């Protein structure tokens, strides 16, 4: 069956950036409901089960460009006082209703921490290898919820 | 942003 609107699609993938494998895994997603980055959904459109291919997805069609406004300068106090607040460390801020917002520490100086709320892949072009494992129709429950049951990574 | 593969 071919990948198309309102199909639940299972893929196995490898993700490389700048020639370094960053991720491998398997996931299922409901196609046509902005569940996957757009360049990848476009590359999967109309593919047959069993197809395997490689695809280059520019940042613009993946996680977007890096947004300079996602870089903030925050007090070193907001971090645990035995925390390793260091370039590359990840932390989660929380907003007024408790939503976790992940950040990566960029720099530290004095009482100030430069942090980046951008997605870690923002601004990066992604090279995928993708295999279409299974395609099926969605159930009414899945179409009503806009996602698959189960919805995400089998393996990551 | 929350869209997968989400590496
Ligand atoms: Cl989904
Ligand atoms: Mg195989
Ligand atoms: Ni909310």
């Amino acid at each position: 069956m071919k990948v198309g609107q309102d199909k639940v699609v299972t893929i196995r993938y490898t993700l490389q950036v700048e020639g370094e494998v960053l991720d491998q895994g398997e996931l299922s997603y409901l196609h046509g409901h902005r569940n996957l980055i757009p360049g990848l959904e476009e590359a999967l459109e109309g593919r047959e089960e069993g197809e395997a291919f490689q695809a280059h997805v520019p940042a613009e069609k993946a996680y977007g460009p890096h947004d300079p406004e996602g870089v903030q300068v925050v007090p070193l106090s907001a971090f645990p006082e035995d925390a390793e607040v260091v370039p590359g460390a990840q932390f989660y801020a929380q907003d007024m209703e408790g939503n976790p917002m992940p950040l990566t520490v960029v720099a530290v100086e004095g009482e100030e921490v430069t942090v980046d709320f951008n997605h870690p892949l923002a601004g990066k072009d992604l090279d995928f290898q993708v295999e279409v494992v299974k395609v099926r129709e969605a159930t009414p429950e899945e179409l009503l919820h806009g996602h698959a049951h189960p919805s995400g990574h089998h393996h990551h | 942003a929350k869209a997968l593969p989400f590496a």
